[PDB]
C-alpha cells in the first residue's frame, strides 16, 4: 500500500509505530482450532481469563477478517492442506501462533500422521510449549506477538530488515553442531 | 486348531527383540500364545449364550462356523470362521434369546507372526435386552485379507469395516464403499499393521538428535 | 549460455552446502554453468522468486520457521511462471505432503547427492 | 543321538542325553532364574539361583548343573513353593551387599539382576545391616573397568578368560565375603577377548571404559552388523547414540562366532571419526587437494579415466564388501577395458592368485567353523590365528578342550595362540614352509578323517608354499582352507577382483567363461589380455608406464615395498582415490572420492568359509558405498555400471553364480631356493599382531594400551651371536632403515629375527621395505 | 529421559573427577536438555527421577 | 511431594531407594523405565463416558508395551447420525443436530 511508499523519514517512523501499536491492538483471531488446544484457547476467551482484554475477543470466522492463526492444536498430514488454504485465505499482513507442543513440533505424536510442527506449511512467527499451555501461557506468547508486531518495519525499513535477517540467519549454524559439552 | 493360538515366538530372556545385551541368555524360546479354547463349561450367561448360538445354529454349521471359544477375563471371545461371519452375525441379532442388537464397531489387529490368521477382526456386540455382551474374532491371512462385511446386519459396522481397511487393508468384501476415512486416498500402505514404519522423525536437540521410539533399542 | 541460477532454501546451512555439492558449477558439461543464490529465511527467499530470474529452486521440507514445502506452495500460487520447484522431505511419510506442495521433485533426507543431481537434471531438461 | 524323555513342571519334552536342566527349560520356554550360569562356558553351579526341586532328591538341585536324565521330574518356581523360597532367597542374598547403583550403573536398563530380581525377588529389602564395601571402579587393564561391590561372583568372566579365551590373567581372589575378581598385582588383563567379559558379566561389575556413562539402553539405536576386520566375519550387534557407534556386542551366531569377539571387532569402530574422514569430494588444483562438488569431480576423474584409456590399474584393497569388490572388478574391465585388477594391498605373489583361483574362488562352504571344532588334525601354515581370524583361534581352542583337537604349526615359534591351542610347533624358518610340508606327506595325523590346513595370506611370501600346501592336502586328503586377515579379501576373490579371475571363480583365460559374463554383463565381450598384479601394478606405475590408477582403500604401508608403491602413485599421471580416511594415496591423488563407512553401507562380506556376512547400514547418512561411486563414475564416462545399490550387485552375482566349469590349474609353483644369511643378519619373520598400528584402529586409545608390547624375538643362540641380551633393545636394518625393539628369547630355529608386522615402532613394510623371508642385518 | 513419552529430555553423564566434581558420586548430568516443543508437561520425568534432581516448579 | 523446589519425588522415597533399599531401588528403576509387563491376552473394556460407549479393545503380546490399543470412541460412531439428523433440514438444523451429537474429534479421528 502507499503506506509502503512512504519516505524513510520520521513519517515512515511513526506510521510504523502507529501501526504497529493499531495491528497489536485488535488482533483477531481467526475462528480455528484443532484439538484439546482449542479448548484452552476458547477457555482463554472465558470469563476466568479475557482474550478480549487485548481487542482479540473476535473470533474470525472468516478468514478474511482474520489477522491471526492460533493453529491452536495438532496438525495432521490430511489437514495440512486445508490449513493452508486457511492461512493464504486471510490477507495481509499475517501471523501465526503455532500453540501447543503439537501444532509447533508435532509434541509428543512423532509419527506418520502428524506433521511435526505447522512451520512445516505456514511460517510461524511465535512457537508455544505446553500441551496445553495454559490461558496464562497463551497470553504471554499472544504479548510476545503483540511486542513483535509492534517492532515491525515497513516499506524501505522493511526492505533493510528482511535483507539484515537474512544476513544474521544464514550465519547461525544448526542446532545438531551446538555440541557443548557432549562427549 | 484347538492348539494355542501363538501369534509371536519371544526368544532370548528379558524381552530381547535381537541378539541382547549379555551374552548366554538369549536361548530361552518362550512361545506368547494367545488364550486357548475353553474347557466347555463357560462361566456365567456364556454358557447359555452358546448354548442358544449352537441350538439356533445347526449342529453342522455350528461346528462349521463358530471356530473357536475362549473365556478370558471373565469376557467371551467366539472365534468365528471367515465366510460363516454373516449368518452368525444375523443369527446373534436376530435371535430372541441372543439379540446383540448393538454391535459396538470393528477393530483390527495385525498379528504378523500368526501364519494364516495375520490379520483379525474383532466384533464387540452387546444386547441390551439381556444386558449381556460378547466379542467375535475373525481372522484373515495377509496374503487374501477378505472378511464378509455386516454391513446389512450392523449398520453401524461402517466406517469401521473402513477404519480398520485404513490401518489394516482387511477388505471387508460386499461393503457397500470400503474408502479410506482416516488417511487420504492416496496414501501408500496401511499405517496400524505392524510392517508399517512409525513414520516419525528424530528429535532435535543442541548437538544431537533422539531417534523415534521405533529405532530405538526396546524390550518386550 | 546463461548460468542457470538456483535458488537453495534452508535454515540450516550444512544442507545448503549439500545441496552446493551434489550440483558443482555444471550438473554435466552438456548443462550450462549454476550460480546459487542462498535464502536461509522465507521473506528473502519469497523476495528472491518474485525477482525472478531462477532455473530452479530447492527448498528445504525442514528449514526451522517457514518449511519448504510450504514456501513452495507459496511460490507456486503467488508467482506466475515460476520456476520448477525441488523439496527436500526430512522424512518418507512427508511424501504425500510433497506431493501436495506441487514441487516438481522430491528428495529425501539425507541428501543423496546422485538422487538430487538426477532430479535437478530431469527438472532442468 | 542318545534322547530322554522329562517332565518340567507338569509339562512333559524328550531332550538329547546330556542336556543340562536349565537347557530342557529353556526349551520348553521356563525362565529359570540363572547368573553363573552359561551355555557356552562348563557349568560350575556357583551362584545356587538356578535351584529347582527334583522328585527323588531331598536337596534343590541347579539346574544349571543336573544333567537330564530319563524319567526325571522337575518342577521350578512356577509349580514349586520349595524351589520359589529358595529361588528368592538366594536373589534376596544375592542383593544384600549390592550397590544402590542402578542409576549411575551402566548395566541398568539392561541388567540380568534388576530383570531377575524383578521377576524372583522380594518387592523389598529385609537388610538393615552394613553392606559390603570395595573402591570403584578399579581398571583391571586400559579398556575394562571393575566394580568388584556390583560383582555377583558369578566367575563367568574368569570361566570365559580360562575356557573359552586361554587367558586366564583375572581370577577370582581373596576368601570368602571379601573375594573377589582380580589380576592380583599391576598386571593388566590383557587378552584379545577382554571385551567378551564385559558382555558375559551379567551385572555391572565388568563394563567398557569406552561405553562408560554414554548411554542407557532406551536412547541406542542398535543393529545387526558384521565385523570389518577379520575374514571371520562375526555377527555383532553395532549399537550407536545420536549418530556415534558407543559399542559393538558379539550378538549371536553359533556357526561364526556363537557370542564371543576379540576386542578389535568389539572397540575399533572410531576410526572413521578420528577426524581424518573425508567428507566431500577432492580435486587436485594448483597441487593442492581442494574441495570439490561430486558433478566436478566425477567429471574430472571420468575425464582423466578415459585419457588413461587401458592403461590404468585398479588397486581394490581388502577392505571392500564383496558387493564393493565386485563393482571395482566390473568397473575394471567393463568400464577401463583393464584386467589389471586386485585387492592384495599386502605381501602377496603371482602363485597365490594361481592357487586362490584353483582352490578358493567359487567353492564356498568347503570348510566351516563346526568342522574346526571336530577335526582331529588342524595344521595352521602361515597363519596365526590368535592375531589372525581370531574367532578361528576360538572355535580351534573349543574343539581342543572338548573334541581333542590336535594343533600343528609350521611357524617360526610357538605364539601364546598356538601355546594356548596347545598346538606342537613344526620350528621352520621364513621361505623354508614348503620343505615342512612337502615334509609332512607321511604324517598319520593329517590321513585322519576330517584333518585339515588352514593356509595363512602370509604363505603367498612363500615360494611354493601355496603348491606345497595343495599338494599336502591331496596326497593327505586333509581339507584346506585359506583364512586371509582383511574381511573383503574372500568376498573379492569371489568378486573376480584379481588379475586371472572373473566373478563366481570363472577364470580369466577361458574363453567360455569370458563369454559367460559378458553375455550376463550385456556387454560385447571382456578383455582377454592377462592382467597385472598389484605389484605389477605398482611396478609399471612407478616406471611411467601406466596413465592412470584406481585406488581404493589401500594403505601403502601394508605392501611389501611402500616406498615404491608411493612412487608409483607419485609418478602416475592421474589417481582416482575411493578412501574413507585421508591417507597416503589421498596426499598423492588426483580426484578423491569419499566413501561410506560400512556403519553406513548396505552390503556382505565372505568370510574365510566363504560363509555370506550380509549387513544393512546401521548409520543412516548421505555417504555411499563404493558401488555407487564407481556405477555413477562409469555413468559419466558413459556405461551404464548397473549397479546403483548392493542389492543390484548382489543379484547380479547370484544370477551369475559359481563357474562350475573347467577348474583352473594348480599353482604347482617351485620351491626356490631361501636366501642364506650370513654373519650379523638373519631371516626375517614376521606377522600382523591383532592389536598394531592398523589404520582401523585408529581412535581407540585404549584398544591399543591393550596391544601386546612390541619385541623382536630370537634364539639364544642368534641373540649371543649379536651380542645382545634379553630384553635388551636390538636393531634389526635393511638398505631403506632400521627397527629397534627389546629382545626376546624365544627359543627359535637360529638365524630366524621375528617382529611385530606393523605394530607401533616395529612397522617392518614401512621402515625397512622387506617382507617376512627377507635378509636383514642384526645388531644389538 | 528414558521415561519421558515424548523423548523430550537428553542427558550425557560423566565421572565426577575428584578435580571437578559437580554431583555426589561417580556420574553427574554434564548435558541435560529439554525440547520443550516436545514436552507435553506430564510429569513422568520427575516420577522417575530417583534424586529428586528434577522438579517441576509453578512457573510456565 | 511438594517442596521449596516445587513437584517431585518425596524425599523419604528418595532415601529409600537411593540409601537403603536395593530391591526398592531395582523395582522403582525397572518400573519406570520398561514398566510393567501385562500377560497376553485380549480385553474388550467399556465405560460410560459423556458421549457414549467408550471401548477399548486391548491386546498385550506379554510385552511392556500395549501390542494393540484400539479406542471405539462414541464420536466416531454417533458421527454416522449425522446424515440421519442433518439430511431434510436446513442447515440451521444441521448445526443444531451436529452440535447435539457433541463430537469431539480427538476421539472420532485418533
Ligand atoms: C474508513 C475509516 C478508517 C474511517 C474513520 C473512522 C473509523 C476509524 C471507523 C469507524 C468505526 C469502525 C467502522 C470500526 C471498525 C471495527 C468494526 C466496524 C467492528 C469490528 C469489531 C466488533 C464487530 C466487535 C464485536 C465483535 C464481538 C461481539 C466479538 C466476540 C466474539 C466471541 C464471543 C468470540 C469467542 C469465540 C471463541 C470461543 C473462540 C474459539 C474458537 C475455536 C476454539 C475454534 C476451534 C474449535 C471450535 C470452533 C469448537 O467449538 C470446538 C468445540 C469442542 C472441541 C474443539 C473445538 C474446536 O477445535
Ligand atoms: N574404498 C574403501 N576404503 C575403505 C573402506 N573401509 C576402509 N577404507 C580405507 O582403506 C584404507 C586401508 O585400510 P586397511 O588396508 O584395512 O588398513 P588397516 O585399517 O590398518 O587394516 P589392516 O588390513 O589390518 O591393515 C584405510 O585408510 C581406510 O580409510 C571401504 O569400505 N571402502
Ligand atoms: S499440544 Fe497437547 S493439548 Fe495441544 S493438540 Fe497436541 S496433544 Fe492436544
Ligand atoms: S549391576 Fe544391575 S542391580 Fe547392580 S547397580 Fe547396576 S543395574 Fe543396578
Ligand atoms: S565380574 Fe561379572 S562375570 Fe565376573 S564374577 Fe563378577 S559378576 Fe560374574
Ligand atoms: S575375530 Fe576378526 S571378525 Fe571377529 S570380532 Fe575380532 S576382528 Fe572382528
Ligand atoms: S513433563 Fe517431563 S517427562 Fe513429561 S514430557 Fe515433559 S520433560 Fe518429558
Ligand atoms: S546358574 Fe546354576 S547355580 Fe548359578
Amino acid at each position: 500500500g502507499l503506506e509502503e511508499r512512504l519516505p524513510g523519514g520520521i513519517l515512515l517512523s511513526t506510521v510504523e509505530t502507529v501501526a504497529g501499536y493499531v495491528r497489536k491492538g485488535s488482533l483477531w483471531p481467526a475462528t480455528f482450532g484443532l484439538a484439546c488446544c482449542a479448548i484452552e484457547m476458547m477457555s482463554t476467551a472465558g470469563p476466568r481469563f479475557d482474550i478480549a482484554r487485548f481487542g482479540m475477543e473476535r473470533f474470525s470466522a472468516t478468514p478474511r477478517q482474520a489477522d491471526l492463526m492460533i493453529v491452536a492444536g495438532r496438525v495432521s498430514q490430511k489437514m495440512a492442506p486445508v490449513l493452508r488454504q486457511i492461512y493464504d485465505q486471510m490477507v495481509e499482513p499475517k501471523w501465526v501462533l503455532a500453540m501447543g507442543v503439537c501444532a509447533s513440533s508435532g509434541g509428543m505424536f512423532n509419527n506418520y500422521a502428524v506433521v511435526q510442527g505447522v512451520d512445516h506449511v505456514v511460517p510461524v512467527d511465535i512457537y508455544l510449549p505446553g500441551c496445553p499451555p495454559r490461558p496464562e501461557m497463551l497470553l504471554h506468547a499472544i504479548l510476545k506477538l503483540h511486542d513483535k508486531i509492534q517492532q515491525m518495519p515497513l516499506g524501505v525499513n522493511r526492505e533493510e530488515a528482511i535483507r539484515e535477517a537474512e544476513q544474521a540467519a544464514l550465519a547461525v549454524p544448526p542446532t545438531i553442531e551446538l555440541k557443548g559439552l557432549l562427549r | 486348531g484347538d492348539e494355542p493360538e501363538i501369534i509371536a515366538v519371544r526368544r532370548g530372556m528379558f524381552g530381547n527383540r535381537d541378539t541382547g545385551d549379555t551374552s548366554g541368555y538369549g536361548r530361552l524360546v518362550r512361545p506368547v500364545a494367545l488364550p486357548g479354547s475353553t474347557p466347555r463349561p463357560y462361566g456365567g450367561y456364556f454358557d447359555a449364550v452358546m448354548d442358544r448360538l449352537a441350538e439356533v445354529l445347526g449342529e453342522e454349521r455350528y461346528a462349521m462356523s463358530i471356530e473357536r471359544v475362549v473365556v478370558y477375563r471373565d469376557q467371551l471371545t467366539i472365534e468365528v470362521s471367515r465366510v460363516q461371519l454373516p449368518a452368525v452375525a444375523s443369527v446373534l441379532r436376530d435371535d430372541p434369546d441372543l439379540r446383540f442388537e448393538l454391535c459396538l464397531g470393528v477393530s483390527g489387529v495385525h498379528y504378523p507372526e500368526d501364519t494364516g490368521r495375520e490379520l483379525h477382526a474383532v466384533y464387540p456386540l452387546m444386547s441390551i435386552t439381556h444386558n449381556r455382551r460378547i466379542q467375535l474374532e475373525v481372522a484373515a491371512p495377509d496374503a487374501d485379507p477378505h472378511i464378509p462385511s455386516l454391513y446389512a446386519v450392523y449398520p453401524t459396522t461402517d466406517w469401521h469395516e473402513r477404519e480398520t481397511y485404513d490401518f489394516f487393508g482387511i477388505i471387508f468384501d460386499g461393503h457397500p464403499s470400503l474408502t479410506r476415512i482416516e488417511m487420504p486416498d492416496d496414501w501408500e500402505g496401511h499405517p496400524q499393521r505392524k510392517d508399517y514404519p512409525l513414520g516419525g522423525i528424530p528429535v532435535e536437540y543442541h548437538g544431537a538428535q533422539i531417534p523415534p521410539p521405533d529405532q530405538r533399542r526396546s524390550y518386550s | 549460455s546463461a548460468p542457470l541460477r538456483i535458488l537453495v532454501y534452508s535454515d540450516n546451512p550444512r544442507t545448503r552446502e549439500q545441496v552446493r555439492l551434489a550440483l558443482g558449477k555444471r550438473i554435466h558439461p552438456e548443462l550450462p554453468e549454476i550460480e546459487y543464490v542462498d535464502v536461509a529465511t522465507a521473506p528473502m527467499a519469497i523476495s528472491q522468486m518474485d525477482a525472478g530470474g531462477f532455473d530452479l529452486a530447492i527448498l528445504d521440507g525442514e528449514a526451522t520457521p517457514a518449511g519448504g514445502m510450504g514456501v513452495a506452495k507459496q511460490v507456486k500460487d503467488e508467482i506466475d511462471d515460476c520456476p520448477p520447484i525441488l523439496v527436500l522431505t526430512g522424512r518418507a511419510d512427508d511424501a504425500w505432503l510433497a506431493k501436495w506442495s506441487r514441487a516438481e521433485a522430491a528428495v529425501p533426507h539425507p541428501i543423496d547427492p546422485i538422487r538430487l543431481s538426477d532430479a535437478v537434471v530431469s527438472l532442468l531438461r | 543321538v542318545e534322547m530322554v524323555s522329562l517332565t518340567i513342571d507338569d509339562h512333559e519334552i524328550s531332550v538329547p542325553k546330556g542336556t543340562l536342566l536349565i537347557r530342557a527349560a529353556e526349551l520348553m520356554g521356563i525362565q529359570i532364574p540363572r547368573f553363573c550360569d552359561h551355555p557356552l562356558l562348563d557349568p560350575v553351579g556357583a551362584c545356587r539361583q538356578c535351584l529347582v526341586e527334583v522328585e527323588g532328591q531331598r536337596k534343590p538341585m541347579a539346574s544349571c548343573t543336573t544333567t537330564v536324565m530319563p524319567d526325571m521330574v522337575v518342577r521350578t518356581q512356577f509349580t514349586s513353593e520349595a524351589a520359589d523360597k529358595a529361588q528368592r532367597g538366594v536373589m534376596e542374598l544375592l542383593l544384600i551387599n549390592h550397590p544402590l547403583d542402578c542409576p549411575i550403573c551402566d548395566k541398568g536398563g539392561e541388567c540380568p539382576l534388576q530383570n531377575q530380581a524383578m521377576s524372583n525377588g522380594r518387592p523389598e529389602t529385609r537388610f538393615e545391616d552394613v553392606k559390603r564395601t570395595f573402591p570403584k571402579p578399579i581398571s583391571i587393564s586400559s579398556q575394562v573397568l571393575l566394580d568388584r561391590e556390583r560383582c555377583v561372583l558369578c566367575a563367568r568372566c574368569t570361566r570365559f578368560s580360562s575356557q573359552i579365551a586361554g587367558d586366564p590373567f583375572i581370577d577370582l581372589m581373596e576368601r570368602g565375603a571379601l573375594q573377589q575378581v582380580g589380576i592380583g598385582q599391576d598386571k593388566p588383563f590383557q587378552s584379545y577377548f577382554s571385551g567378551n567379559t564385559v558382555q558375559i558379566c551379567p551385572v555391572g561389575a565388568l563394563t567398557g571404559t569406552a561405553y562408560r556413562f554414554r548411554a542407557r539402553p532406551f536412547d541406542l539405536v542398535s543393529s545387526p552388523s558384521v565385523c570389518e576386520h577379520c575374514a571371520s566375519g562375526c555377527a555383532q550387534r553395532t549399537d550407536h547414540r545420536r549418530g556415534k557407534v558407543l559399542r559393538r556386542l558379539a550378538g549371536d551366531e553359533p556357526e561364526v562366532n556363537e557370542e564371543w569377539n576379540c576386542d578389535k571387532g568389539r572397540w575399533a569402530f572410531t576410526y572413521a571419526t578420528v577426524g581424518d574422514r573425508i567428507t566431500t569430494p577432492m580435486l587436485r588444483d594448483g597441487g593442492v587437494l581442494r574441495p570439490a562438488s561430486w558433478s566436478e569431480a566425477l567429471t574430472v576423474a571420468a575425464a582423466g579415466l578415459l585419457t588413461a584409456a587401458g592403461s590404468t590399474g585398479v588397486l581394490v584393497g581388502g577392505r571392500c564388501t564383496v558387493e564393493d569388490a565386485y563393482a571395482y572388478a566390473k568397473f575394471a574391465r567393463m568400464v577401463l577395458n583393464t584386467n589389471d585388477v586386485d585387492f592384495r594391498a599386502r605381501p602377496h605373489s603371482a602363485e597365490e592368485a594361481e592357487f586362490l583361483a584353483a582352490h578358493v574362488a567359487g567353492q564356498t562352504m568347503g570348510l566351516r567353523y563346526a568342522e574346526l571344532e571336530n577335526a582331529p588334525t588342524v595344521l595352521l601354515a602361515g597363519f596365526e590365528p590368535e592375531e589372525e581370524s581370531p574367532i578361528v583361534f576360538l572355535r580351534l581352542r573349543k574343539g581342543v578342550r572338548k573334541n581333542g583337537v590336535q594343533v600343528v604349526a609350521v611357524a617360526p615359534w610357538a605364539s601364546r595362540g598356538l601355546t594356548k591351542l596347545a598346538g606342537t610347533v613344526v620350528p621352520t624358518v621364513p621361505g623354508d614352509e614348503p620343505a615342512a610340508l612337502d615334509g609332512m606327506h607321511d604324517d598319520d595325523r593329517l590321513r585322519r578323517p576330517g584333518a585339515v590346513i588352514l593356509v595363512g595370506e602370509r604363505l603367498a611370501t612363500s615360494p611354493g608354499a601355496l603348491s606345497a600346501a595343495v599338494r599336502l592336502a591331496a596326497a593327505t586328503g586333509a581339507r584346506l582352507a585359506w583364512i586371509p586377515r582383511r574381511a573383503g579379501e574372500r568376498g573379492a576373490i569371489e568378486a573376480g577382483a584379481l588379475p586371472n579371475l572373473l566373478p563366481g571363480g570363472r577364470p580369466v583365460d577361458d574363453a567360455d567363461a569370458r563369454a559367460e559374463v559378458a553375455r550376463a554383463w550385456y556387454i560385447s565381450a571382456l578383455p582377454e589380455a592377462p592382467g597385472r598384479d598389484t605389484a605389477a601394478i605398482l611396478s609399471t606405475a612407478a616406471s611411467g608406464h601406466l596413465a592412470a590408477l584406481l585406488v581404493g582403500g589401500v594403505e601403502l604401508g601394508d605392501l611389501p615395498d611402500p616406498e615404491l608403491a608411493v612412487a608409483a602413485v607419485r609418478t602416475t599421471p592421474f589417481v582416482v582415490s575411493l578412501e574413507l580416511r585421508e591417507s597416503a594415496v589421498t596426499e598423492l591423488a588426483d580426484v578423491v572420492f569419499p566413501v561410506a563407512p560400512v556403519v553406513e553401507k548396505a552390503g556382505s562380506f565372505l568370510n574365510w568359509e566363504g560363509r555370506p556376512r550380509p549387513f544393512a547400514p546401521s548409520l543412516k547418512t548421505n555417504a555411499i558405498p563404493d558401488l555407487r561411486v564407481l556405477h555413477y563414475l562409469a555413468d559419466e564416462i558413459g556405461v551404464d555400471l548397473a549397479l546403483p545399490t548392493a542389492e543390484a550387485a548382489d543379484a547380479e552375482l547370484a544370477q551369475l553364480g559359481t563357474w562350475g566349469g573347467a577348474r583352473p590349474p594348480a599353482p604347482t609353483a617351485p620351491p626356490t631356493a631361501r636366501p642364506e644369511a650370513g654373519s650379523g643378519q638373519a631371516v626375517l619373520a614376521s606377522w600382523r599382531m591383532l592389536l598394531d598400528a592398523g589404520r582401523l584402529q585408529d581412535g581407540e586409545p585404549h584398544l591399543a594400551g591393550t596391544a601386546v608390547r612390541p619385541v623382536a624375538r630370537m634364539s639364544a643362540a642368534t641373540a649371543a651371536g649379536i651380542g645382545a641380551s634379553d630384553g635388551a633393545p636390538v636393531t634389526v636394518s635393511t638398505e631403506r632403515g632400521a627397527v629397534t625393539l627389546p629382545l626376546a628369547v624365544t627359543d627359535m630355529p637360529d638365524g630366524v629375527v621375528w617382529l611385530p608386522m606393523n605394530s607401533p615402532g616395529s612397522a617392518v613394510h614401512q621402515r625397512l621395505g622387506v617382507t617376512a623371508g627377507a635378509v636383514v642385518s642384526i645388531g644389538a | 529421559a528414558w521415561a519421558c513419552p515424548a523423548d523430550a529430555i537428553y542427558v550425557e553423564g560423566a565421572d565426577n573427577t575428584a578435580d571437578e566434581r559437580y554431583s555426589p558420586g561417580e556420574r553427574y548430568g554434564r548435558v541435560y536438555q529439554i525440547n520443550y516443543l516436545r514436552c507435553i508437561g506430564c510429569g513422568l520425568c520427575i516420577e522417575a527421577c530417583p534424586t529428586r534432581a528434577l522438579t517441576m516448579t509453578t512457573e510456565y | 511431594k511438594l517442596g521449596p523446589d516445587g513437584l517431585g519425588n518425596s524425599p523419604e522415597h528418595i532415601a529409600k531407594i537411593m540409601g537403603r533399599s536395593m530391591e526398592g531401588l531395582i523395582h522403582h528403576f525397572k518400573l519406570v523405565t520398561e514398566g510393567i509387563r501385562v500377560p497376553p491376552g485380549q480385553v474388550y473394556v467399556a465405560v460410560e463416558s459423556p458421549r457414549g460407549e467408550l471401548g477399548v479393545h486391548m491386546v498385550s503380546d506379554g510385552g511392556t508395551r500395549p501390542y494393540r490399543v484400539h479406542y471405539r470412541d462414541p464420536s466416531f460412531t454417533n458421527l454416522q447420525a449425522v446424515a440421519a439428523t442433518c439430511e431434510g433440514g436446513m442447515v440451521a438444523d444441521a448445526i443444531a443436530a451436529v452440535a447435539s451429537i457433541d463430537p469431539v474429534m480427538g476421539g472420532v479421528d485418533r
